[PDB]
């Protein structure tokens, strides 16, 4: 079993009386920053300032603004995974690491107003790190050059905001399946195996 | 998985997509050879589809589990000063390009007033603006044809959008001072002067 | 007088100490060799010590010493580190100078974990023309007294071009 | 159904803070448990006078030796376990980091509301 707590999250309902006496109860916190920093950074060169700037950013970006019922911006939400995958493809430090985070806390806003605060304080956290539009354009390579490298990558916005142009850019730049579906109001869970059957051939 | 509207549905289809990247698996059993054989196993299912936020009206908020998986794309609508203007102006340059500029001027600032929580047609966005705009490329050689025709273009949408033109009850405490087509019919006459 | 008495760079010597032979101290060297294009020599230790671990010819650091142009560059890319402020010491009396650096990423260089991050010191040896008379085969001589190198005189030339600062009392 | 899950003549005497919280102190919500180990902590010590001859990604040091005892025999006890904590905090990670252990099989499913007894 697994699972949140009840009195933290609101709306949420409590458990059995029956099934709590032959239920054990393990509790698991998360992961300490000590354990984490010696995964996100590769080695002594690259310095522990993005591995300590990463958690210590991350701790408090997360902690400021979770997707509770207490904080304001639900949708701005990250975990220990986020960072090894944030960590991991930026090998080298110095300007990478503000538009390589910028997509992974700071694009998760909804506006620019809760995409400055979050990019400028954790971008202004690498200058105090490390003793020493471009925004579009930033994102633009970092987003181009990831898009084809793998992974899920989610364009959220606007309908014909420039979500089409990533997803049309991509999708006919390299050679991919071509598996197009248009969502509506009924589009539950048998939508995809019901879409997904009776494609690629089958005749 | 090229996904359109899969933020504007409801229960159902984050459990999939939610559990193929996680558990790496097809939820709790496949729907089509299912029973007591072999179990849907994902190896190499990958996921690559855009969408809507929650905020929109219609739309369902995703869950923070998957959305702290996949990576959150910082794109929303265009600026009121090159966005509108450059996607207003395609289309709209073979006619006037004199009137392309008071119309993305007052579409931007209806479209923060009128949401869509109201009716279906009350929400607004670059359909509004590139149906306005691609919608009045016939009329008129004057001023008065192009004015009255892009200042009675966009209100068929402005209007129709309310509920009501005007209400009038016995209530308590509550006293209409003006209409909610006054407002956004007041703006008329000061960009159809201010513009042309 | 002055005309001929310049002050060029004689040398930039880059060090090493790593209390141990083998891989971690064939990886300063790597470090080294990069960084400078030329390839690095090892120093053994003198005697053993025990508390640090080493014994008498170990092969224990690495360093090399770069001159002219290629000199100035890596100078200065870790002078910057160096915020272009040393201290009233750090300068001999015999006029050449040096500082420290850890993590020798902060002046160009990549990471790579397969290389580690090392310091990054090296001391710069100041001199003018007329150097080679107490250095060469022949005639072997020692150089003028209002031709030697001071403190004094590497300081306010340090403090001029470079534009740095000097610091402490 | 704890004390007898580990025998031994000096784990007896040793199982009864484990047991008391393991079941209690691991399962409440709220902020109302530090004051209650202190009682079954000096009670539950040194005071059994032996004979048995004591017989029968990441990595974190709280979930590899922590979790993996209570986890162990909790799991092996046939007992059903649960994962209370942050939403991807590790509750996951724990079972299927521990399960390579030992010989058993790990099978993560992914339910959503529309989950009844049917």
């Amino acid at each position: 079993a697994t699972q949140n707590p009840p009195g933290i999250y609101g709306g949420r309902k409590i458990l059995s009386r029956a099934f709590r006496n032959r239920f054990l109860e393990l509790h698991f916190d998360d992961i300490p920053q000590d354990e984490l920093e010696i995964i996100l950074r590769e080695r002594c060169q690259i310095a522990p300032s993005y591995a300590k700037k990463i958690v210590e950013v991350y701790r408090q970006l997360s902690i400021e603004r979770s997707a509770s019922r207490l904080f304001e911006q639900k949708n701005s939400f990250a975990t220990l995974r986020d960072l090894f995958r944030w960590a991991l493809r930026d090998a080298v430090g110095y300007e990478q690491l503000a538009a390589s985070g910028y997509m992974l806390l700071a694009e998760r806003c909804r506006t620019p107003q809760e995409k400055v605060t979050v990019k400028k304080t954790l971008e202004k956290v690498m200058k105090v790190k490390l003793d020493m539009t471009k925004g579009m354009r930033r994102l633009s390579v970092l987003v181009s050059s990831c898009l084809k490298n793998k992974e899920p990558v989610l364009l959220v916005g606007e309908t014909g905001c420039g979500k089409t142009t990533i997803c049309q850019l991509l999708a006919q730049f390299m050679g991919r399946e071509l598996i197009t579906l248009n969502a509506h109001q009924n589009t539950e869970t048998g939508d995809i195996l019901g879409a997904q059957r009776p494609v690629r051939n089958r005749s | 998985f090229l996904l359109d509207e899969i933020s504007l549905a409801d229960d159902s289809v984050l459990e999939r997509l939610n559990s193929v990247l996680e558990p790496e698996r097809s939820l709790l059993l496949a729907e089509q050879g299912s029973s007591d054989s072999l179990v849907t196993a994902s190896e190499n299912f990958q996921f690559f589809a855009t969408m809507n936020p929650g905020g929109d009206y219609g739309k369902k908020e995703l869950s923070p589990a998957l959305r702290n998986r996949f990576t959150e794309i910082w794109v929303p609508s265009m600026e009121d000063f090159n966005d509108v203007n450059m996607i207003v102006s395609s289309r709209l340059l073979e006619d006037l390009k004199d009137l392309a500029n008071p119309i993305v001027k007052f579409s931007e600032w209806f479209g923060k007033k009128l949401g869509g929580g109201n009716a279906t047609s009350g929400v607004i966005s670059l359909r509004d603006i590139l149906a306005w705009v691609e919608f009045i490329n016939k009329v008129f050689p004057k001023i008065q044809n192009k004015s009255t025709a892009l200042i009675q273009g966009a209100s068929m949408v402005f209007i129709d959008a309310l509920g009501t033109n005007n209400t009038a009850y016995l209530a308590e405490n509550e006293n209409d001072l003006k209409s909610l087509r006054t407002e956004c019919i007041i703006q008329l006459l000061k960009l159809c002067g201010d513009d042309l | 007088q002055n005309p001929m008495r310049d002050l060029k760079i004689e040398k930039l010597v880059l060090n090493i100490s790593v209390g141990e032979s083998g891989d971690r101290l064939t990886r300063a060297s790597k470090v080294l060799e990069q960084l400078s294009g030329q390839t690095p020599v090892q120093s053994k230790a003198r005697y053993t010590v025990r508390t640090f671990g080493i014994r008498r010819n170990e092969k224990i650091a690495v360093h090399v010493t770069v001159r002219g142009p290629k000199a100035e560059e890596i100078l200065e890319r870790g002078l910057k580190v160096k915020e272009y402020q040393l201290r009233d010491r750090n300068f001999s009396a015999t006029g050449n100078f040096g500082f420290g650096i850890d993590e020798h990423i902060d002046l160009g260089i990549k990471y790579d974990p397969s290389i580690g991050i090392f310091g990054m010191d090296f001391y710069v040896v100041m001199n003018r023309p007329g150097a080679r008379v107490t250095r060469r085969k022949r005639c072997k001589g020692t150089v003028g007294n209002s031709h030697k190198t001071t403190k004094e005189d590497t300081v306010s030339w340090f403090k001029q071009k470079y534009d740095a600062d000097v610091l402490d009392k | 159904l704890y004390v007898t899950d580990i025998i031994h003549i000096y784990g007896l005497r040793r199982s009864l803070y484990d047991g008391f919280c393991m079941s209690f102190l691991t399962l409440l919500d709220q902020k109302s448990e530090a004051i209650l180990k202190p009682v079954i902590e000096k009670f539950t010590l040194g005071r059994l006078k032996n004979v048995k001859s004591i017989m029968s990604y990441i990595i974190t040091p709280f979930v590899e030796k922590n979790m993996m005892n209570l986890v162990r025999a909790t799991s092996g006890k046939r007992f059903p376990v649960l994962i209370q904590g942050p939403t991807s905090s590790g509750k996951t990670s724990m079972i299927k980091y521990l399960a390579d252990i030992t010989g058993h099989k790990f099978v993560r499913i992914n339910n959503h509301e529309h989950t009844d007894l049917q």
